[PDB]
């Protein structure tokens, strides 16, 4: 598998505008539309992004398009950052996806704040990395996700994402 | 359905 499939497991999906739990209007695979509390503003942003009158509803293709751009944008954030880029460069492709995941979640600045863990990853110290990453606020607030990402860093394998089953809670 | 999730 790869980063795209990985983030699809960790992010979920909406084809219609949704006010998420942090009080943001959102759509697609974790695509932020606006911090504004106005649904109309969310719609304006969405309509401008897609190039049509959506009324807050988009197709899978449109969701996938926003997704591909958001993944590229996370890579650009990595490469622009003095702390993240070297690490990214040193990593194999499996562990790179784990890092894109984190940035996609919390932004380059947030990920660049994991100073020691980033150092351990550069230095190929995989178990110490994992232990250190698990000490974070990130890990306390989104543990199911953080465990999978951390495991991927630890092993360099896709094991944490293999053989997962859905349990409803949508459709 | 037609919307996603997960809730
Ligand atoms: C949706 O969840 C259902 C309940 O768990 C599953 O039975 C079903 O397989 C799931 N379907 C899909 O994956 C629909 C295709 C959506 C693909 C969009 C991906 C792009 C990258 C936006
Ligand atoms: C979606 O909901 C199910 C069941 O509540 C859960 O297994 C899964 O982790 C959720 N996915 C996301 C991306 O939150
Ligand atoms: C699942 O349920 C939630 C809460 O009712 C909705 O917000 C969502 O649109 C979907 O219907
Ligand atoms: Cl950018």
């Amino acid at each position: 598998m790869n980063i795209f499939e990985m983030l699809r497991i960790d992010e979920g999906l909406r084809l219609k505008i949704y006010k998420d739990t942090e009080g943001y209007y959102t759509i697609g695979i974790g695509h932020l539309l606006t911090k504004s509390p106005s649904l109309n503003a969310a719609k304006s942003e969405l309509d401008k992004a897609i190039g049509r009158n959506t009324n807050g509803v988009i197709t899978k293709d449109e969701a996938e398009k926003l997704f591909n751009q958001d993944v590229d944008a996370a890579v650009r954030g990595i490469l622009r950052n003095a702390k993240l880029k070297p690490v990214y460069d040193s990593l194999d492709a499996v562990r790179r996806a784990a890092l894109i995941n984190m940035v996609f979640q919390m932004g380059e600045t947030g990920v660049a704040g994991f100073t020691n863990s980033l150092r351990m990853l550069q230095q190929k110290r995989w178990d110490e990395a994992a232990v250190n990453l698990a000490k974070s606020r990130w890990y306390n607030q989104t543990p199911n996700r953080a465990k999978r990402v951390i495991t991927t860093f630890r092993t360099g394998t896709w094991d944490a994402y293999k053989n997962l089953c859905a349990h409803x809670a949508x459709x | 359905x037609y919307x996603x999730x997960y809730x």
